[PDB]
């Protein structure tokens, strides 16, 4: 049904001790699947469905337009810099660009850039302009609206980022349409008079999960804290939920974990030790 | 743009048994990060840097993973550092 | 597949 493609790309002043400037991410469904850094200046493979399934011309082709643009985004920050009317300091340049298809067809073709945290600049495909959102993107505006730069990335994000991304998908057909069960852990401790109950999914597959605390069948999202969904070095997901409650309340509150792996929502109540 | 810090584990924490200790920071600018996983004040040995990213917000995130075994009476922590911040945050972990 | 990028 629905697969996304984006490519973030980070360019530093001050990395800073033995750390790359230049670093490219490639994601395939918001799972990691390409790299690029300016120490080793070659395209790598982070999954077994890209290194196997794609060609030598495939890695070899990447790292020609990927050292290509690491050149022309070394430039990119003191073009800023002087603009910006700086000497020097701890400055970044952010770039996010790709697709969102449905059921084939797109739905989606976005192109971003931002400078210190800030947006800097946003393509519209449907006018073919760059947006300025700092009185210092005109100049970049007169700059790209002006060559085939624009007609250029239009045929990118309908053309060459579709085709390509129906082949990623065909290629992990298996690993991004797995699922795993996460294994709930609950826990509960005891404070200044209040009992704080927390609920842990450990390794899930795919992002999205749905734990909530519920009291006596009522489901309560006003004094639960969530510390949203997490990733984990293997490539499965993380999630952290806790809730405060007065002692001796323990046996009214169960924790409901919704996921896709899941066929029905696994209850799990707070059963304690004392011993 | 200061970092929220959220210091865990990657399987259900036991005794005598191997599990991956994850400290994952989320919201941050500068992206200049300083994040060491500590075993009792001391760096833990063999510590993985994940690729650094950003979400929609341009705010960057980074994970830290390392393998171990928890042993009873010895404190697991995670030191992090960022200009935001002016001083060092540790964020101790819990087993149970 | 990664779009070759141009000076600012």
């Amino acid at each position: 049904e629905l697969h996304t493609l984006r490519y973030i790309r980070t360019a530093m002043t001050d990395p800073g001790p033995g750390l790359p400037w230049y670093v490219d991410v490639g994601y395939v469904d918001g799972e990691l699947f390409v790299h690029y850094n300016s120490t080793a200046r070659r395209y790598v493979p982070r999954t077994e469905w890209i290194a196997a399934k794609a060609d030598q011309q495939y890695w070899d082709g990447q790292t020609q337009i990927g050292q290509g643009n690491e050149q022309i985004d070394r430039e990119n920050l003191g073009i800023l810099q002087r603009r910006y009317n700086q000497t020097g300091g701890s400055h970044t340049v952010q770039w996010m660009y790709g697709c969102d298809i449905l059921e084939g067809g797109p739905i989606r073709g976005y192109y971003q850039m931002a400078y210190d945290g800030r947006d800097f600049t946003a393509f519209d495909k449907g006018t073919m302009t760059f947006t300025a959102a700092v009185p210092e993107a005109v100049p970049t505006k007169r700059k790209w609206e002006e060559g085939d730069y624009a007609e250029g990335l239009k045929q990118y994000l309908e053309e060459t980022c579709v085709e390509w991304l129906r082949r990623y998908v065909e290629y992990g057909k298996a690993e991004l349409g797995r699922r795993e069960r996460p294994e709930v852990r609950v826990w509960g401790k005891e404070a200044d008079g209040i009992l704080t109950l927390s609920c842990r999914a450990h390794g899930f597959y795919p992002r999205p999960i749905v734990v909530s605390w519920l009291k006596d069948g009522a489901v309560r999202g006003q004094d639960a804290h969530s510390g949203g969904i997490v990733p984990n070095g293997d490539g499965t997901y993380h999630t952290w939920v806790t809730i405060d409650a007065q002692p001796g309340d323990g046996d009214k509150y169960q924790c409901r974990v919704e996921h896709a792996s899941l066929p029905q929502p696994g209850l799990y109540s707070w059963e304690p030790r004392s011993g | 743009l200061t970092p929220k810090v959220q210091v865990y584990s990657r399987f259900p924490a036991s005794a005598g048994t191997k599990n991956v200790l994850n400290c994952f920071a989320a919201g941050f600018h500068p992206p200049k990060i300083s994040i060491t996983l500590m075993k009792d004040g001391v760096p833990m040995e063999g510590a993985q840097y994940s690729d650094m990213s950003f979400n929609d917000d341009w705010t960057f995130q980074r994970l830290v993973h390392a393998d171990f075994t928890p042993s009873s009476g010895s404190t697991y922590a995670c030191k992090v550092e960022h200009e935001t911040l002016k001083e060092p945050q540790v964020y101790k972990w819990d087993p149970e | 597949v990664i779009f070759p990028a141009k000076s600012l």
